[PDB]
């Protein structure tokens, strides 16, 4: 049952992080 | 390596989402396994202790098979059973060995955010039904059963994370083999021992001896006399002596 949302947490996080990812590397 | 792992994770899911449309049916059914198996040993106790009792009394008092094979063909049906439950699962579930190698690989990928996320934390709770699975009907002092160097969580996991530099308190993987040592196998021993021992047996009680000193041994750091699971254990194996006295 975790197994579930946890897993796909990980899969909007990244969507996310490529964001952040992207804001951090504009503002360095 | 996130946009390969956004097309890993995004793979995993409809990966992981069969299993746990599977596993809706199945968790509740291993709840069952183990209780089925825990009364079975229940009735096998019941039966040998109330008998042997009356045999021991008669043959201590002079100093002073049948229902185990049995029992046997049932606990391997069950056994069996546990086994075809997941039969119809695919292998990248249940080997550990394939799953170890998808996170070392995920960790030699992104060591900085598999340490910081504590990803390694996510494998008891994925081996959480596997390890039961494993330990389900095994009790190491019977005749024919194996020894837990002979299942592959052990033998995975023997040196994960034993690398040859200093071992940092924080650092996931050697933090996992306490985490899994002393949190899942310590409770499950307890369970074994508190439902599946019978200790009257004293070939049992010999190997008893030997394999809690064995896992002593190999642990040292972890299964040591300070830890409260291991006290939690030792305490639990002199307790059922007194519950085999009083059924």
């Amino acid at each position: 049952p975790e197994l579930e949302h946890n897993l796909q947490l990980l899969i909007d996080l990244t969507e996310q992080e490529i964001i952040q990812n992207d804001r951090q590397l504009q503002y360095e | 390596g996130i946009g390969e792992r956004y097309k890993f994770l995004q793979e995993m899911r409809g990966y992981v989402q069969d299993l746990l449309e599977c596993f809706s049916e199945k968790v509740p059914l291993i709840n069952e396994l183990e209780s089925a198996i825990h009364q079975l040993y229940k009735q096998r106790a019941s039966r040998l202790v109330q008998r042997r009792q009356d045999d021991i009394k008669d043959e201590s008092s002079e100093f002073s098979s049948t229902d185990i094979t049995n029992f046997n063909l049932e606990k391997d049906r069950i056994s069996k059973e546990s086994g075809k439950v997941f039969e119809d699962v695919l292998e990248s579930f249940y080997s550990i060995d394939c799953i170890k190698s998808q996170f070392e690989a995920w960790r030699s990928k992104y060591y900085t955010s598999y340490k910081d996320a504590y990803i390694g934390l996510c494998l008891p709770k994925l081996f959480n039904p596997l390890i039961r699975l494993q330990l389900l009907t095994w009790t190491p002092l019977e005749a024919k059963c194996r020894d837990f160097e002979n299942m592959l969580w052990f033998e995975s996991l023997l040196f994960y994370g034993c690398e040859e530099r200093e071992q940092e308190k924080d650092d996931v993987d050697v933090a996992l083999l306490p985490t899994i040592v002393e949190k899942v196998i310590l409770p499950k021993l307890t369970v074994i021992a508190e439902n599946m021992w019978d200790p009257f047996s004293t070939t049992q009680t010999s190997r008893m001896v030997g394999i809690t000193l064995k896992l002593i041994n190999g642990y040292p750091s972890v299964v040591n006399a300070e830890n409260k699971n291991t006290q939690v254990y030792l305490k639990a194996l002199l307790l059922r002596m007194r519950r085999t006295l009083d059924d």
